């Protein structure tokens, strides 16, 4: 048993970046535009790009693209590849990410990536990363 | 090895803010979390542990307050981002040959 | 020091499991998650960053497997706990003087 | 300058308390499997975080209002001299609650009374909570990796 055990980083590829990137949302939804959301899409592009990742930006998708998408990545093989990253730039509630149109179970989502549905990415890292509020509390500043 | 995984090992979640709150942005620069989560990436993505790195943002963070905001009482007020770890090994992007 | 703080920063929460999953234990010797935890603050407590020593409970708990359960559903079933990190800083736990 | 190296400050007069709340068995209408073994879990943790410099305080099968009083008194005395606090729950949960004997109570209660707000001697400072207790009534399924 070694304490420094690392994951196994030495694939032909690092693998899949997946951004969901989300600026407007379908008007009934009553969801503020996320003006700034195109700088942070380039800035994670251009960092994923230089550590290796294959970087696949998607633009204000409706919940059937966006779940036939990463469906798509996740059936596709992983084996020469090192790990799986998955971006969401939106809106949430409670556990729900919202597409343009409509809110999506997280965990629909990265179900698609557990070893049972993704035998290909079985003992390798898969990275989601969500930019979305999960509640409606301002946290308060406190001092030393 | 000797041993099976469970289906759910591996995984890693990382949040702009912990449940129950709002997440925060510059006017139009981009959001706080991200902003941040890059600049770590550009000086460190290639050398640290990545949950090394995401505790590194999660500094970077905790050190901006809101300057501006529609909602005054949002003024002043701060975020922390939270990463849940079901990783079972050290993480590193070295640069690949 | 310039900086204040958000009031929800430097939360550590450790859980058994993810959410969604049940958690398991040894006949009457104590649960998989405390077990592991416990032997890896045995070895490694002192001198191992926490989180990196959590991920070690991790890659411990995830070997185990249920061998006996009245729930024959359960035998064969596996475990990865889950941290959720809102620190901001390297936190180890060296001998005090 | 910004140190990715920089360490939590632990050279405070203590290390902090452990608080472990140990719940065997449960309010019989609550219709809870006892949780046989964890007393084996208590002492073990007893053991590793004293061994850590840690001053371990354990309660057995508290009541809502027990287990309240309990950890609203360690929120509210000085951590300034500690180095942390560490919080262990050995119980069941369901959702976003912890079940004390008795009743179920909201983790973000317990948790709550030590944010910066409310507790400023921990402000800085690593606020540990460690949860043993299922979060559904999914088991995990084996797998292999491809070869
Ligand atoms: C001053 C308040 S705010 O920042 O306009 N806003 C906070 C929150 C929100 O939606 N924030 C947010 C953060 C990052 C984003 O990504 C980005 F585009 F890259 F910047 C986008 C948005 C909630 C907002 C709100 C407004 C009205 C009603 C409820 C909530 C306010
Ligand atoms: C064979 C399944 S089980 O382990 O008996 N059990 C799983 C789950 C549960 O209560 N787990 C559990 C884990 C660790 C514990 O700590 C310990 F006591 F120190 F060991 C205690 C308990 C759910 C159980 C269950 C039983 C009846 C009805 C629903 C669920 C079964």
């Amino acid at each position: 048993f070694d304490p420094a055990e690392k994951y196994k980083m030495d694939h032909r590829r690092r693998g899949i970046a997946l951004i969901f990137n989300h600026e407007r949302f379908f008007w009934h939804l009553t969801l503020p535009e996320r003006r700034g959301t195109c700088a942070d899409r380039d800035n994670l592009t251009r960092r994923f790009s230089d550590l290796g990742f294959e970087v696949k930006c998607f633009n204000d998708l409706k919940a059937e693209e966006l779940l036939l998408k990463i469906h798509e990545v996740s059936t596709v093989s992983h084996a020469d590849a090192d790990c799986f990253v998955c971006v969401f730039l939106s809106h949430g509630e409670g556990n729900h990410i919202y597409a343009y149109d409509a809110k999506i179970e997280i965990q629909t989502l990265t179900g698609l990536f557990k070893g049972d549905k993704c035998h290909s990415l079985v003992g390798k890292p898969k990275i989601f990363i969500i930019q979305a509020c999960r509640g409606n509390q301002h946290d308060v500043p406190v001092i030393p | 090895s000797v041993y099976t995984l469970p289906a759910g090992a591996d995984f890693l979640m990382c949040y702009s803010v912990a449940e129950g709150y709002y997440s925060h942005r510059e006017t139009v620069n981009g959001s706080w979390y991200i902003q941040d989560l890059c600049e770590m990436l550009g000086k460190y993505g290639s050398s640290l542990e990545f949950t090394e790195l995401l505790t590194l943002v999660n500094r970077k963070v905790s050190q901006r307050r809101v300057d501006f905001c529609k909602d005054p009482s949002a003024i002043g007020k701060k975020q922390v981002p939270c990463f849940a770890s079901m990783l079972t090994k050290k993480l590193h992007f070295f640069p690949k040959s």
